[PDB]
């Protein structure tokens, strides 16, 4: 009987000492103060925290994301920053996203950097511009048959800096919405109820933060507007319920309250006297119209441009009466359309078929020196890869071809 | 002096006879877009412009500024393209004698003119272009400078031509050349040569250094491994002695020199000789009426590193010196593998031929045997001089680990340095293609 | 000297906890893709298990063994407990300790800490220990023997895998069930000290 | 019904040491023979799940100073009562075992699966988890085992199926089959197998 | 968080898991030591001839069927002590109890003796009918433990079973072979002078021979070992001054 | 004519040929009897003329010798031993009774103690040519398995392992177990990791090591080592071990075996490895031709030298293999025949210079250390080779690392 009490008196006893000689090492040894990151050298927007955990924690706490757009996964790989002191190397899940030569200039991610330890941070091109807005709906309308232009206000009639291509950060909180309750008009209707996309309903139970595009180039003062694709899921699973996002977008009208931030943006055209080629499809008709009417109004550019469109049918298309309009103004500028399901009651006359192949077969298969134009890209990944293939065939490297692909 | 004592010089039949004799009349030129690394041309002339010499046909998009320059005066026939619209050639039909012409000095001026007068010079008339940079060897950026330039006064290569029969016709432009350089560089200038005397610069920063052995005695990359290493910090550039010549010609007459003396040989040439030729020739015409009947490969430079010469390739390159024809060893042999090799040459002992010292091979294009994977029998150690690890390095080669072939130094080599080991190689692989795209993606990683 | 000579070859070659006992597979296995990592590795399991196997001796004899508190009574079934908790304590302390006062010791080896304190050949060398009942210079060598055997036969593997950059492995077996098959390979070859009685 | 979703991922889909590396010591030792790899198995089902239940049910207050202390505590206690409990009613086979009762605790899987998954889960999914991971370890004990005893002694369990030369069969046993060898051989042609039914689980090339 | 909560949550899980811990080993112990010892009256009652079903009835057995005792090997003569607890293998181990053997003298490499060796007596009513001698050796992996039954006369086998070995299966862990231990029934251990004859032949000994049995084939460096353990304690360090008091009757 | 059969039947096995499936195996026939016919593509215009084929061939035609004196022996030996046994009626009842034998005396040859040369040499054959067929045909079957499911080309290198491994193998090896090691050797230590060329171990000895760990007894004892029913007797490393120098002796005749007998091969063992002297005049051609490792063979002779002479200088008062000297290692066992023809296997050695004088070192000592020491086994030529395969990278890492510190030092 008497071993059971030494048992356990000795058990708890072993125990004891060893967390007790484990705390004083701990005490002794690990640091406990606090630590401090600059930002390119300023000694103002200094951020003190304690030690631990990843630099994103402490950047948030301030609002500097610098575009942030996910706590995981990481496929975007935007979370990357210079930072100037001689901290933490850089680990081996960042090479992924980072080149050698960017890691041998500084380039860290920060979403894996441990502060564990003082650093200094050096952000490119000033970003702090970046700021966040309280705006009003202007207007919602749909353009086509699976697209809605959301148009947002700015108050007091200021304007946001920023340069065409660039996209914008936009939060929505928790909600639920069915499809039934769009505003879709009698011409694109016929589509909706083929597949009778109303069934389809989706919530969630917290605030969510998407990147959108943005559609407007920087003399059109006080506005900003972006052009919107409806998630509907696949067809072979239909279970699942449509995007979140796209779904919120969709469901506001004239006058609501919205919030965004974060202008962002790497799809910037270049300077050079080179020509310009502008291929788009669907959805991605928004930077090809920022792009297209910053070159012909603000810039007044005598670039030869021209712009060409995969649409779907005669009623799926929109701003021709822009285009149209700018291609007469300006002799520098000449557009085309294709589209892949003419029916009956359309009589088209004009090409047909995948842009692609009619952008090879009418422009590029007799053009002078193709290798020597700037391609702006944007529109569904497979079209992406075909036309990518189809320059790479003609010797096209990869510094002249620009492309920002949706949804990565 | 250094003495190599691993290497190889190769018994191959056709020696040329060290004299020098006109050649044939040459009706068309080009310049080859394939031979220089990593260039994209933007061209500056179209199929039936008239040309001068000297005058730019294409820049390079990846080197701003260097400009790639007729060699006659002429009209352009083809702009000859291959898969993916890659620039093959640009072919110059020569006609009349227009020319730009530029600024000359006295010979005792030229020791002391200003680098970026020089560097403007060259670029301008395109010499600029005989200019190569290890590690990578591409041509210089041109606003960039070395601490080391090496010329390569001697020449190991099998059949290859005897640099002093030209240098002693034109020892004012090799020495005025030297001087320009000499002004050009930061550091110092590399005369690697053999044993026997040469022109003199008098300029303290010349320097020459004599090599023994044979090859790779001869290669700029043996030379920069035994007198400056060269690393992603250390760069050094190197030119060829005919191209030097062509410098003091440009300082000294205001005017592009384009003339060549380059070795005609091989086991089918009737008369191995010395032949005056020009800058791009087309070797179609060269060897016309030269050779014995039957299927041949012409070679723009060396049977150990070389381009074969057919269709918009049928031109004589920027960097070689020289042109090899031999057969083609399409032959099919009954057990031809396993019989007592009186006339087959090797490295190692396997074949009666090493028994019969000083005997000629009239050598083919055949691979004497199929692929198959690496067994090394130490043959590469037998070729390699430098102080490197070959069968460990080659094996990160094949196996693609481009930062463990950094570290064992592939950073110091060039497609020529491996010659020999493609040469003896049991598996058949070729080491240049790898080296090269392993030294591609170092470049693109950064 | 020759006792502990004799007592260290058996513990590196005769002996080889990696190759001969098989513990420590799991990292022994997974780490091995480069060599300085492996080397980096073993030496934390050298100062771990040489460090560990002296004061377990200490603490078994002077407590847990039978009549060393009190006689007629043993504390035998706390052996268990006691080494692991050793174990544990240590390798936290020497992993604060590299991180806190030598960061480029810690970048060589403390960054591996964390799981070795699950490392089979910790645990098995003091149960080997207890059951041989060693003195405390035995122990200090036998740790030290053992650590100094499982960073070679880690290396080695190393150097193995390092060459094997050359092979073409069929896709189902690329790394596990190659790594398996090469250390059954390496096993094959390290029984030729199987008979000697050093 | 997720409960028989759970406890069989482990056997084929994330089997702990075909594709995790976990529990490969006692697998290299103890499947010598079948009844050996049967009873390591159940303890090593039995320990896991209740470990995983414990922490779970504790995981709220662990400090996070001492976590290790707290869980290998834990783990000891039960292999502890585990070893007395063998060797008060299985003498033999758990001399046959060896020291690898006591290696209990540093079985990779124990304490893998404890930080894992009890420290974020709830009492009966972090026992569910510990019951579906050792069937997924007895699946490959009970594979290596039964060709090393058939191949190595023709016995299965103990009972004869192959007579023996020396008994006066006809059967000459194999001697590699009693090393370890044999076992890791034997692993590394299961990966193959289980890698070629299921091509999503192969390692990208270098 | 607070170290009194720390200190807090580890002294009460190490209270619980201490009390179950020392609970169950103490209450198991004698459960433990008997099926030890039942492990070792198994192979005894095997040696002595006896057969024997369950745990029960190997207690009931051995309890009425063998007496140990324990020996003086210097003097051959029964000593006074606890035969039924005793442990020679550790014995042998302290300084004491034994005694370090001389080069010449370790035939068996066995590098030591013990003083004292603990011998079983197998009964028939009141009569001895047998002796149980424990001997040992070395052979060429490890230690080789065996029990040898001897008649009354002090000469003449009656069983042997080797119940710890560890040589190779096919080679060396023949000795465990029923039909290689069935040989030794019937053989004399000693010649007509009194001197060890106990032989192992190569190649099979003479048929029809009481002093020889047949060596393990293909496994000579286990066979020599086999012959050393009788070499060695047939002799006079060994059991001989004991097996000289039982040839004389003393049983 | 074959030039043309050869072409005439190349469409059958084409793509969407009759055979489309078997086109390894015409590829396989098509280059044996004749040369590929190919050109160079690009690097090098001219090749040279070496190539693997040439190199195997060669490596193959060297141990013809000690194969032929291979056969004389056991030959020899057997009938020996069978004479010194049996006479007599009892004699031919045991001829009668073994197809070894009465194969023998059926073409022409003779079983008694008067037999010649050529009769000991056929006697010898019955028992070789078995076994290489064998091995041959099973190897076979798995090269061609895998070049077919992985579309590889069937390549050189088991014309050498097969000879190899059927070389060092006791004379009385069962056919299955040849069937079984040669089945080991080539996939689980060659094939697996990609064939020829991308293996570390040597294949070999993989197979003669399964058979030595799973069939011990028929790979050791006094039992297998002469092809005579019912003898048995020891060979010289046991005898040493046993009894020093004074204890070789050939019970079969007689005799005491001298120096010059183990030189020259007149002693038991395994079939291809008794002739030092046939082994050297072979060994000679490969390392003049330069496809063995000189720097390995004298690392090997420096280890075993040094370390059997600090053997012989500590001594030993009751092991005799302490007293052996070198020139006696030399000739015993398998160390000449492992030394000159696997230890030089180019692919499981070091890949420099350097590395192989340390491979050859580490063989050397490694062998001599399991020959004393280690009582278990007589002889460690096989188990030393597989042990330095695990190293030979390692010596090449800390090699290369002294040449990458010379290359930052801006010195090479
Ligand atoms: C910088 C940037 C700018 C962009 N600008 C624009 C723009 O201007 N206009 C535009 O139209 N698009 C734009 N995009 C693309 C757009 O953001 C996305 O393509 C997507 O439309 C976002 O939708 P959401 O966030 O509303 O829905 P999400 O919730 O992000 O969509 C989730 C989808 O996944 C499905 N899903 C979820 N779980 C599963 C599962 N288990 N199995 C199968 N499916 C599952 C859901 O059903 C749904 O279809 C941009 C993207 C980026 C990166
Ligand atoms: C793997 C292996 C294990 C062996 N194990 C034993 C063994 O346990 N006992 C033994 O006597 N011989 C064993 N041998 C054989 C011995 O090495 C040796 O050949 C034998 O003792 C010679 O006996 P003989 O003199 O009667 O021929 C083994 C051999 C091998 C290859
Ligand atoms: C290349 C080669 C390697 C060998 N390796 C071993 C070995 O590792 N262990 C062994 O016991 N025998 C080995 N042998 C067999 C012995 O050399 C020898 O043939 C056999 O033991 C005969 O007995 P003996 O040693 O008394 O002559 C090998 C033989 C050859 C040809
Ligand atoms: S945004 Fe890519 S890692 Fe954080
Ligand atoms: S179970 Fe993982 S190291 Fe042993
Ligand atoms: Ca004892």
């Amino acid at each position: 009987m008497s071993t059971i009490i030494f048992g356990v008196v000795m058990f708890t006893l072993i125990i004891l000492a060893l967390v007790l000689v484990i705390l004083f090492a701990k005490s002794k040894l690990v640091p406990t103060g606090d630590i401090t990151i600059s930002i390119n050298g300023d000694p103002e927007k200094a951020i003190v925290t304690q030690p631990g955990g990843k630099l994103l924690t402490a950047l948030a706490g301030a609002g500097v994301f610098v575009s942030s757009a996910c706590g995981g996964g990481g496929s975007c790989g935007q979370c990357r920053v210079k930072i100037k002191s001689g901290g933490g190397d850089i680990l081996p899940t960042e090479l992924d996203h980072i080149s050698k030569g960017e890691a041998r200039e500084g380039e860290r991610l920060a979403c894996q950097v441990a502060v564990k330890a003082d650093m200094d941070l050096e952000l490119p091109e000033e970003i702090f511009g970046v700021k966040k807005w309280e705006c009003t709906v202007i207007s919602n309308d749909n353009k086509a048959t699976f697209i809605k232009e959301l148009k947002l206000a700015i108050p007091d009639g200021e304007s946001v800096p920023f340069r065409a291509g660039g996209y914008i950060q936009i939060e929505a909180p928790a909600h639920h919405v069915k499809y039934a309750d769009f505003d879709v008009p009698e011409k694109y209707r016929g589509d909706w109820d083929k597949f009778n996309l109303f069934r389809y309903e989706s919530k969630v139970d917290e605030p969510i933060i998407r990147a959108y595009s943005m559609a407007n180039y920087p003399e059109e003062f006080g506005i900003i507007m972006l052009n919107v694709r409806i998630a509907t899921p696949p067809p072979n699973n239909p279970n699942v319920p449509p995007g979140q996002m796209s779904s919120y977008i969709w469901s506001l009208k004239a006058g609501d309250k919205c919030t965004i931030s974060g202008p962002f943006g790497e799809f910037f055209a270049k300077d050079t006297d080179a020509e310009m080629v502008f291929i788009g499809g669907g959805a991605g008709m928004a930077p090809m119209r920022s792009h297209i009417f910053d070159q012909l109004k603000r810039l007044k550019s005598k670039r030869k441009m021209s712009y060409w469109y995969g649409a779907r049918s005669k009623r799926e298309m929109f701003y021709v009466e822009d285009f149209d309009g700018l291609a007469a103004e300006n002799d520098n500028f000449v557009w085309h359309c294709a589209l892949s399901d003419p029916q009956p009651e359309d009589n088209w006359t004009g090409y047909t078929g995948f842009i692609h192949n009619v952008l090879y077969e009418n422009y590029l298969k007799d053009h002078e020196a193709p290798e020597d134009c700037e391609y702006y890209m944007c529109g569904p990944p497979m079209m992406n890869a075909a036309v990518i293939n189809m320059l790479k065939n003609l010797g096209v490297e990869e510094e002249n071809i620009l492309l920002d692909d949706f949804g990565g | 002096m250094i003495t190599i004592k691993k290497g190889l010089d190769l018994p191959i039949a056709g020696t040329p006879s060290q004299v020098i004799s006109d050649g044939k009349a040459i009706k068309k030129v080009a310049l080859l877009g394939e031979e220089y690394v990593g260039m994209r041309p933007t061209m500056h002339v179209r199929v039936g412009d008239e040309v001068k010499k000297a005058q730019i046909l294409f820049e390079d998009k990846k080197n701003p500024g260097v400009k790639f320059t007729s060699p006659v005066s002429g009209k352009v026939v083809e702009i000859n393209r291959g898969a993916k619209r890659v620039l093959q050639s640009v072919v110059i039909e020569v006609a009349g004698d227009d020319q730009v012409t530029f600024d000359k000095f006295e010979a005792n001026q030229l020791a002391s003119l200003n680098r970026d007068a020089i560097k403007t010079q060259l670029v301008e008339s395109g010499l600029w272009t005989a200019f190569r940079t290890r590690p990578f060897s591409k041509v210089p950026a041109i606003d960039s400078t070395s601490e080391a330039i090496f010329v390569t006064a001697m020449d190991t290569n099998p059949l290859a031509a005897e640099p002093t029969v030209v240098i002693n016709e034109q020892s004012e432009a090799f020495v005025a050349g030297l001087d320009v350089l000499s002004a050009l560089t930061t550091g110092k200038v590399y005369v690697c040569k053999k044993g026997t005397s040469l022109p003199r610069s008098q300029q303290p920063n010349v320097e020459e250094h004599v090599f023994d052995g044979p090859h790779p005695a001869g290669l700029a990359g043996t030379h920069m491994h035994f007198l400056y290493p060269v690393s992603a910090d250390h760069v050094a550039w190197s030119i060829n002695y005919q191209d030097v010549i062509a410098v003091g010609q440009l300082f000294l007459t205001g005017e592009l020199y384009t003339q060549r003396v380059v070795s005609l040989a091989g086991p089918v040439v009737n008369k191995p000789r010395l032949v005056r030729t020009v800058m791009g020739a087309s070797l179609e015409q060269l060897v016309d009426s030269e050779i014995m009947p039957g299927e041949v490969r012409i070679i723009s430079g060396s049977v150990l590193s070389g381009t074969k010469a057919t269709g918009p390739h049928a031109y004589l390159g920027r960097y070689h010196l020289q042109v090899s024809v031999l057969r083609e060893g399409r032959d099919k042999e009954l057990f031809g593998w396993a019989m007592p090799g009186k006339n087959k040459f090797s490295v190692t002992r396997s074949f009666l031929g090493h028994l019969f010292k000083g005997q000629v091979y009239n050598m083919t294009t055949t691979t004497n045997g199929s692929d198959r994977s690496m067994v090394p029998i130490g043959n590469y150690e037998k070729v390699m001089p430098l102080d490197m690890e070959p069968t460990l390095l080659l094996r990160d080669l094949c196996a693609g680990d481009s930062d463990s072939a950094v570290r064992l130094g592939a950073l110091e080599l060039d497609e020529e340095d491996l010659a020999l080991c493609t040469f003896v190689c049991p598996g058949k692989y070729e080491y240049g293609q790898l080296l090269r795209e392993c030294l591609d993606k170092i470049e693109k990683e950064g | 000297m020759e006792h502990y000579i004799s007592l260290l070859v058996k513990s590196i070659f005769i002996e080889n906890m990696a190759l001969s006992f098989f513990l420590g597979m799991c990292t022994f296995l997974a780490v091995s893709k480069k060599v300085k990592t492996s080397f980096g590795l073993g030496i934390a399991v050298i100062v771990v298990l040489t460090i560990s196997v002296p004061v377990n001796n200490l603490v078994y004899n002077l407590v847990l063994k039978p009549d060393a508190l009190v006689e007629g009574v043993d504390l035998s079934f706390l052996n268990f407990i006691t080494f692991i908790g050793v174990i544990a304590a240590l390798v936290q302390i020497l992993e604060m300790i590299l991180d806190r006062f030598f960061p480029p010791l810690y970048n060589a080896l403390g960054i591996f800490l964390p799981l070795i304190t699950v490392n089979c050949a910790i645990f098995g060398g003091v149960s080997f220990m207890v059951q041989r009942d060693y003195s405390f210079a035995e122990s200090v060598v036998y740790g030290f023997g053992s650590g100094v055997g499982w960073m070679l036969a880690i290396v080695a593997l190393a150097g193995i895998r390092e060459k094997m950059k050359y092979s073409d492995v069929p896709p189902g077996l690329r790394g596990l069930g190659i790594t398996f098959i090469t250390a059954g390979l390496m096993a094959l070859g390290f029984m030729s000290f199987s008979g000697v009685q050093l | 019904k997720e409960l028989k979703k759970s406890v069989l991922a482990p056997v084929l889909d994330n089997n702990p040491i075909a594709l995790q590396v976990l529990g490969v010591c006692s697998a290299l030792a103890v499947t010598t023979k079948l009844e050996t790899a049967f009873v390591m198995t159940l303890a090593v089902m039995f320990v896991t799940a209740l470990s995983n239940f414990f922490v779970s049910l504790i995981r709220n207050h662990i400090p996070n100073s001492v976590r290790i202390i707290v869980q290998m505590a834990i783990i000891a206690s039960l292999v502890i009562v585990v070893d007395q409990i063998l060797k008060a009613y299985l003498y033999d086979i758990s001399k046959q075992l060896s020291v690898f009762v006591g290696l209990i605790i540093t079985n990779c899987i124990v304490m893998g699966r404890a930080e894992a998954f009890a420290m974020k889960s709830e009492p009966i999914p972090s026992f569910i988890d510990g019951i579906g991971n050792g069937l997924g370890y007895g699946f490959v004990l009970m594979t290596v085992g039964f060709f090393r005893e058939l191949l190595g002694s023709g016995k299965l369990f103990g009972l004869e199926v192959l007579p023996l030369i020396s008994n006066g069969g006809w059967y000459q046993p194999n001697g590699l089959m009693l090393l370890a060898p044999s076992a890791f051989f034997l692993i590394g042609f299961m990966i193959w197998a289980i890698r070629t039914f299921k091509p999503e689980q192969v390692e990208a090339k270098e | 968080d607070s170290i009194k909560k720390t200190l807090f949550v580890v002294i009460a899980l190490s209270l619980v898991c201490s009390i179950i811990v020392s609970a169950a080993a103490v209450g198991l112990r004698d459960k433990q030591k008997e099926n030890a010892a039942l492990d070792k009256q198994s192979k005894i009652l095997q040696v002595a001839g006896i057969e024997a079903k369950g745990s029960k009835q190997i207690v009931e057995l051995f309890n009425k069927s063998i007496e140990p005792r324990l020996v003086d090997f210097n003097t051959g003569d029964f000593v006074e002590g606890d035969a039924a607890n005793y442990d020679q293998r550790k014995a042998a181990k302290e300084a004491s109890e034994s005694i370090k053997l001389t080069a010449e003298q370790d035939k068996a490499k066995i590098q030591r003796r013990a003083n004292v060796g603990v011998v079983y007596l197998v009964k028939d009513g009141d009569k001895t009918s047998k002796v149980i001698l424990p001997v040992h050796g070395n052979g060429l992996w490890s230690m080789m433990y065996a029990f040898v039954a001897v008649e009354t006369d002090g000469n003449t086998v009656s069983g042997l079973t080797y119940y710890e070995q560890g040589e190779t299966p096919g080679l060396g862990g023949e000795v465990e072979n029923p039909a290689w231990r069935a040989q030794w029934v019937g053989k004399k251990l000693f010649d007509e002078n009194h001197k060890p004859a106990i032989k192992i032949v190569k190649g099979g000994a003479p048929q029809g021979s009481e002093h020889g049995v047949d060596g393990l084939s293909g496994a000579t460096l286990t066979s020599n070992g086999v012959q050393n353990t009788f070499d060695f304690w047939l002799g006079d360090m060994g059991f001989g001054p004991f097996l000289t008091k039982v040839r004389d009757g003393g049983l | 004519g074959l030039k043309k059969f050869l072409e005439d039947i190349e469409h059958h096995f084409e793509p969407g040929g009759k055979h489309e499936k078997w086109f390894a195996l015409y590829e396989a026939a098509a280059t044996l009897f004749y040369t590929p016919g190919l050109v160079t593509k690009r690097s090098s215009h001219v090749r040279d003329s070496v190539d693997l084929k040439r190199i195997m061939i060669m490596v193959w035609l060297a141990v013809f010798p000690a194969m032929f004196w291979g056969m004389y022996n056991a030959g020899g030996q057997a009938i020996a031993a069978l004479n010194h046994l049996y006479s007599g009626d009892q004699l031919a009842a045991i001829v009668a009774g073994n197809w070894h034998y009465w194969l023998t005396e059926m073409l022409g040859g003779t079983m008694s103690s008067d037999a010649g040369w050529g009769s000991k040499m056929l006697l010898g054959a019955t028992y070789f040519l078995p076994i290489y067929a064998t091995v041959f045909i099973v190897g076979a079957f798995w090269e061609v398995l895998f070049c077919m499911v992985r579309k590889h080309e069937v390549n050189e290198g088991f014309f050498v392992t097969s000879i190899l491994f059927a070389l060092i193998v006791p004379p009385t090896l069962p056919l299955w177990q040849a069937a079984l090691g040669i089945t080991f050797g080539v996939v689980v230590a060659k094939e697996v990791f990609g064939g020829t060329g991308r293996n570390f171990l040597n294949p070999a000895l993989a197979g003669r090591a399964f058979l030595f760990f799973a069939y011990p007894a028929q790979i050791s004892g006094d039992l297998v080592w002469t092809a005579a029913d019912g003898y048995s007797g020891a060979t010289a490393l046991s005898q040493w071990a046993q009894g020093g120098a004074g204890a070789l002796i050939n019970n079969a005749t007689g005799q005491t075996i001298t120096w010059m007998d183990a030189f020259i091969g007149n002693i038991p063992g395994s079939i291809g490895e008794v002739s030092t002297l046939a082994l050297m005049i072979g060994a000679a051609f490969i390392v003049y031709m330069g496809i063995a490792s000189w720097r390995i063979i004298g690392g090997v002779m420096i280890g075993m030298i040094l370390l059997s002479t600090l053997f012989n200088v500590i001594g030993s008062d009751t092991n005799a293999m302490f007293n052996m000297p070198w020139h006696w290692h030399l000739v015993l066992g398998g160390f000449a025949f492992g030394m000159f023809f696997m230890a030089t296997d180019p692919v499981s050695a070091s890949f420099t210079n350097s590395g192989k004088w340390a491979y050859g070192i580490l063989i050397g000592v490694m062998c001599v250390l399991i020959r004393v020491v280690n009582p278990a086994y007589p002889e460690g030529m096989m188990l030393a080779i597989l042990f330095a395969n695990l190293f030979a990278p390692l010596f090449d890492h800390v090699v290369v690392e002294r040449n990458i510190k010379r290359r930052l030092a801006r010195y090479g």
